[PDB]
RNA sequence: ACGACCGUAUAGUACGAGAGGAACUACGGUUGGUGGCCACUGGUGUACCGGUUGUUCGAGAGAGCACGUGCCGGGUAGCCA
RNA sequence: CGAGUGGCUUGCUACCUCGAUGUCGGUUCCCUCCAUCCUGCCCGUGCAGAAGCGGGCAAGGGUGAGGUUGUUCGCCUAUUA
RNA sequence: GUCGGGUGAGAACCCCGACGGCCUAAUGGAUAAGGGUUCCUCAGCACUGCUGAUCAGCUGAGGGUUAGCCGGUCCUAAGUCAUACCGCAACUCGACUAUGACGAAAUGGGAAACGGGUUAAUAUUCCCGUGCCACUAUGCAGUGAAAGUUGACGCCCUGGGGUCGAUCACGCUGGGCAUCGCCCAGUCGAACCGUCCAACUCCGUGGAAGCCGUAAUGGCAGGAAGCGGACGAACGGCGGCAUAGGGAAACGUGAUUCAACCUGGGGCCCAUGAAAAGACGAGCAUAGUGUCCGUACCGAGAACCGACACAGGUGUCCAUGGCGGCGAAAGCCAAGGCCUGUCGGGAGCAACCAACGUUAGGGAAUUCGGCAAGUUAGUCCCGUACCUUCGGAAGAAGGGAUGCCUGCUCCGGAACGGAGCAGGUCGCAGUGACUCGGAAGCUCGGACUGUCUAGUAACAACAUAGGUGACCGCAAAUCCGCAAGGACUCGUACGGUCACUGAAUCCUGCCCAGUGCAGGUAUCUGAACACCUCGUACAAGAGGACGAAGGACCUGUCAACGGCGGGGGUCUUAAGGUAGCGUAGUACCUUGCCGCAUCAGUAGCGGCUUGCAUGAAUGGAUUAACCAGAGCUUCACUGUCCCAACGUUGGGCCCGGUGAACUGUACAUUCCAGUGCGGAGUCUGGAGACACCCAGGGGGAAGCGAAGACCCUAUGGAGCUUUACUGCAGGCUGUCGCUGAGGACUCUCACUCCGGGAGGAGGACACCGAUAGCCGGGCA
RNA sequence: GUGGAAGUCUGUUAGAGUUGGUGUCCUACAAUACCCUCUCGUGAUCUAUGUGUAGGGGUGAAAGGCCCAUCGAGUCCGGCA
């Protein structure tokens, strides 16, 4: 079986979803975090220095 | 490299895991004040899916219900006792002290009161031969003997089950259902057949071990493979 | 016995499964009663269809020569 | 756009102790190549005609589908070797 | 022993291409060379004849089928001018 | 698809009818996920739609999803999180242990709903009728009440009960057909309430010494059959429900086979087949309450994932529609759906191509190779070799039969079940289509089923049972973590870890010198702390004494890495190749020699065999069975070939419509020679050459495509190895701290483990912290 | 005779797999597709959903296979010009 078109089909699964608390679509219904803030994993907000250029 | 086979167990991962959730019971010694009172009546006899051994189910006079490890010879209505003051029959426990000499036990404790450690298996039994007011000799069915405290518990007769070993598995299917119930990964890929990268014995066009099988016991874990501090090997001499 | 093996697996195999499950399957002696009515139930598991009692021994035999040792002492 | 071979008459002759054994010429055919043609033989021929299995149209009659003919048998013209 | 011709083998060189000129063998289809295997015309003979051996002109045509082997090569079989 | 017709400014493809077709586990019906308004209505055609469009999943505007009894909700599953505790420099990190919560929408468990009607679109939700559950309140009953039962359970075989459906017989209603008398449809009616009970189990009776019983196993004086009784099933029968509903009408009755559903019997396990909430146990009337969330539509060759209206991918239920037949098979046909696997028109329609039919005589000559194709085929009877692990080989091989019609026989309760007989009879052909093995032999490999490189390798590779060695008594061996801690482990040597070999059968020789592991060790070597000497008013420092593991040295060990020669009638370096096998998947020479086989055989098989460079768990030999594995031979078969032909379907060609891409320094009608960085359409000399266009097969543009994978180079990179360099984890060992009382010893109070506790074991050790020496491609 | 075992056999039952054609396709219907052929199909079987394991780490009947068209060390951003 192909890894490309053939192996799409299966994709029915929903994981990430609108947050509760950033409102980004990254909230994973399945491990009840969100990829984009954090929530469900840390009282503060995912925010990381490498989000940017280091010199701003 | 990749860490080998041996080293991915400790994780504990599912794989490696032992189906737990479906074990029957902890098979371990009653505890008692004194006296010797308790006993009970055989109500069943199971199947352990731990040990592939039979497992008997009794039911104690003060209303207690639990699986015990049962000996060969052991069926539905007998009357099993522990205690200090424990009858001398097949099934019953009682510290080494009170059983008689050249009687073989099974399930028998480490330190007294742990609920028994050694002698467990289908069909073993170990084997008390010397008394005294300070130890109790047992001779373990590794033909070891084992310097214990005569106040250390144990059952009287040998395990249930015994020539289990005797029939071959005949089929990789037979074992395949057999290992599902233990915690261990099977089917086994020889290191020889890996590549380097994953075993100390990998890699080559031919299959063979790189350096001898023989490893030091100073060895670390990546490394310790093969013949673990073997004092010799093969079957001459 | 052994003849479901088809010609698969050799002779020790199937002739071992053969004997063995031989004498698993024979009429034994029940120790409640005293008639040859115990079957196996399981693993080491036997009852009689005569008198219901339901006992352990070995696991292809409802006696072993070690369980036949623990009666002498 | 023709190349080449075999055979017959020459001749059991010329030559030769013998054994053996030619030629010129004239003929017949074969092979390879080449161009064309279909009376004849052969192939095709889901034109056509017949036999027959299963199923559906109630039976009959007469039909459809079964890969582009269900299968089987025969086969005109044309195209072909 | 001496003098050459060819550019099919092999070796040598490192001129051409590493922002790629697709490999060997085979097959198919076309042209060519002659240092001619057959066929035509010749010369010699240790040329009686028949069958040959050697040479000359000559590239019009022909030079086919198979067994082992991927093989080129080669070995082998029966046909063949 | 075609002919009519409808609408419209406009119609091949929007609608009606007729005719003709396509789909049958799906192209039909219901749904999960996922989508998210795609659903319906009206109005439209700028966009989207492989052409067009009056149509639309498109554009715009409106409308649309109704629940005590369908789901969610509740329960618990693998497992997840939160808090507490502890770790960590620290955390949004981390294992354990407590507590709490979370975790099942088709498809786990679970209080309760059926039938009809209705809308453009919802519907067990609304409406009509009927029913049911839970809680609460009132009343009567009741004091019972929690023990127990249920929820609640694996795989294989099987009996009995039994509904729907399907079929058969006959009757009734309606339709069809028109030589017959046939053919089709219908003949209805739930939940629920009540009632019936077969199997199982048990009780009384009875009294079998051989009887009872089964598809089979089986049962019995420890009490069989028979007889009576208790308990006790269906989504089933029966009555109500129902002068409810539904039907134009009749609004049937019996039967067989029986999915569902119910209830039993047997067999298997080195495999043992969830839990919890809940329910029952534990009555009845009347009344009130039953909130919240989901509900449209698609569910796929256009509503999902794949950038697309993508030939891909995507779970569940309908597995019982008819004929057919062993069949959920083929082929044909219903119900239902569709003509949207969505561009058409024209040319006997050429070449060429894709799928395919048929080819005389020959019959593998084709080719690396029978690649491709073909042959065979269903069922019954007869018959069946070598070899073999006695299972198998085996459908071996080979031979015969096979339809229809008439009338019958046997098995069985019977089938619209099966097995046969006699007579008649048609064809070239009777498994007449469809469905449906070609066969045999030799050799190699792997024993076998199984695994694998998603996307060029399915194999001889991996796995396997079997064989073997190794480590460990559990406060273990092995492994994970920085730590707190953890896997193995609800485990205990018949265990489980770590490795090798790879079914069976016959076997498995010699070597411990090197290397590895392990044990021992007088003596030698062997760090740091402490100690002694020298040195310094101290210190640095030099030296000494003692000496752990380790090494030296000695021993054990090859189913441990591995080795098994040269020379002569020993030598290197321990031994010097044993059984076997052998020109091998290992043999350079090599197409080795002999033989088989063929016209001819670098092939294949057998024998020989000095083996360039076989050989015994780096397992040797051998082997029945098995195989999309490698090689060879035979029979059969055939367009693979001789050597090609004709035909069929879709393209190709012409017309309408739609409408890309690759590629492009320039110039460019070239050809033969030459030249040139030695492979020129463009330079030189000649030759040839009027322009444009159509079709073609691809000679050239060292054609297009890709900053060459080969090779080298760069004080490039990465993965891997090791007795490379350097280090880092880890293990072992000494010392210091924790740490206490009286080169060997006792104790108990720290500390550790066992025990529920009492208390027990151990004990200044171990753990931990620090340091030192050794080992250390496990890792950088 | 009964019984009905089996990593048992035949089998496009469902379902799973992928041997050959080196066919079709190869600016594709498709960044792994189509057709025929072929293999397994009661078991070490196949499958839906839920759940666990994470990057020098998983997972691996071992092919350096697989970990979202990405693997002899995933992907994103940063170090970074
Ligand atoms: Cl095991
Ligand atoms: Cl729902
Ligand atoms: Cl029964
Ligand atoms: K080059
Ligand atoms: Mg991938
Ligand atoms: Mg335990
Ligand atoms: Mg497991
Ligand atoms: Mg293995
Ligand atoms: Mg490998
Ligand atoms: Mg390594
Ligand atoms: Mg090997
Ligand atoms: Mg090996
Ligand atoms: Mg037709
Ligand atoms: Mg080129
Ligand atoms: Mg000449
Ligand atoms: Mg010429
Ligand atoms: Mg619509
Ligand atoms: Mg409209
Ligand atoms: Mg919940
Ligand atoms: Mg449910
Ligand atoms: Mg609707
Ligand atoms: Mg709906
Ligand atoms: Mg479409
Ligand atoms: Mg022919
Ligand atoms: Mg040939
Ligand atoms: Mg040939
Ligand atoms: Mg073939
Ligand atoms: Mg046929
Ligand atoms: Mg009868
Ligand atoms: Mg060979
Ligand atoms: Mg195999
Ligand atoms: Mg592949
Ligand atoms: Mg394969
Ligand atoms: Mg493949
Ligand atoms: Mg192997
Ligand atoms: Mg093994
Ligand atoms: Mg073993
Ligand atoms: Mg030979
Ligand atoms: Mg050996
Ligand atoms: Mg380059
Ligand atoms: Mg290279
Ligand atoms: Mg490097
Ligand atoms: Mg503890
Ligand atoms: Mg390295
Ligand atoms: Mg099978
Ligand atoms: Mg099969
Ligand atoms: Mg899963
Ligand atoms: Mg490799
Ligand atoms: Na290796
Ligand atoms: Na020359
Ligand atoms: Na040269
Ligand atoms: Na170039
Ligand atoms: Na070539
Ligand atoms: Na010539
Ligand atoms: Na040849
Ligand atoms: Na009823
Ligand atoms: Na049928
Ligand atoms: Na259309
Ligand atoms: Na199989
Ligand atoms: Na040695
Ligand atoms: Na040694
Ligand atoms: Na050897
Ligand atoms: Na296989
Ligand atoms: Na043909
Ligand atoms: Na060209
Ligand atoms: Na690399
Ligand atoms: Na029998
Ligand atoms: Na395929
Ligand atoms: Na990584
Ligand atoms: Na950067």
């Amino acid at each position: 079986t192909g890894a490309g078109t053939p192996s799409q089909g299966k994709k029915n699964t929903t994981t990430h979803t609108k947050c509760r608390r950033c409102g980004e679509k990254s909230y994973h219904t399945k491990k009840k975090v969100c990829s984009s803030c954090g929530f469900g994993k840390s009282a503060k907000r995912r925010d990381y220095e490498w989000q940017s250029k280091a010199g701003e | 490299g990749r860490r080998i086979q041996g080293q991915r167990r400790g994780r504990g991962t599912s794989t490696f895991r032992a189906p737990s959730h479906r074990y029957k019971a902890d098979l371990e010694h009653r505890k008692v004040e004194d006296g010797d009172v308790i006993a009970g009546t055989v109500v069943d006899i199971e199947h352990d899916p731990a040990r592939s051994a039979p497992v008997a189910a009794v039911e104690f006079e003060d209303g207690d219900r639990r699986l015990i490890l049962a000996p060969e010879g052991v069926g539905v209505g007998d009357e099993l006792q522990v205690g200090v003051s424990a009858e001398i029959a097949p099934g019953n426990t009682l510290p080494l002290a009170e059983i008689p000499e050249g009687v073989p036990v099974c399930n028998v404790e480490s330190s007294p009161g742990d609920g028994g450690k050694f002698a467990r298996a289908s069909g073993v039994n170990a084997q008390l031969l010397t008394h005294d007011r300070n130890v109790a000799v047992v001779k373990l069915p590794s033909g070891e003997m084992k310097r214990l405290d005569p106040q250390c518990r144990a059952t009287i007769g040998v395990v249930a089950g015994g020539g289990r070993t005797d029939k071959p598995f005949v089929k990789a299917g037979n074992k395949h259902h057999k290992m599902k119930a233990r915690g261990t990964k099977w089917p086994n890929v020889r290191g020889v057949a890996m590549n380097a990268v994953d075993h100390p014995f990998g890699g080559g066009g031919r299959q063979h071990p790189g350096k001898p099988k023989s490893i030091s016991r100073n060895a670390p874990p990546g490394r310790k493979v093969g013949d673990i501090a073997s004092k010799r090997t093969g079957r001459g001499g | 016995r052994s003849g479901r093996f088809g010609a698969r697996y050799g002779r020790v195999s199937r002739r071992r499964v053969a004997e063995i499950e031989s004498e698993m399957n024979e009429d034994h002696a029940c120790p409640n009663c005293g008639e040859d009515r115990v079957d196996r139930q399981g693993t080491g598991i036997w009852q009689c269809s005569y008198c219901d009692y339901k006992f352990t021994g070995g696991s292809y035999k409802p006696e072993t020569p070690g369980g036949k040792t623990v009666r002498r002492s």
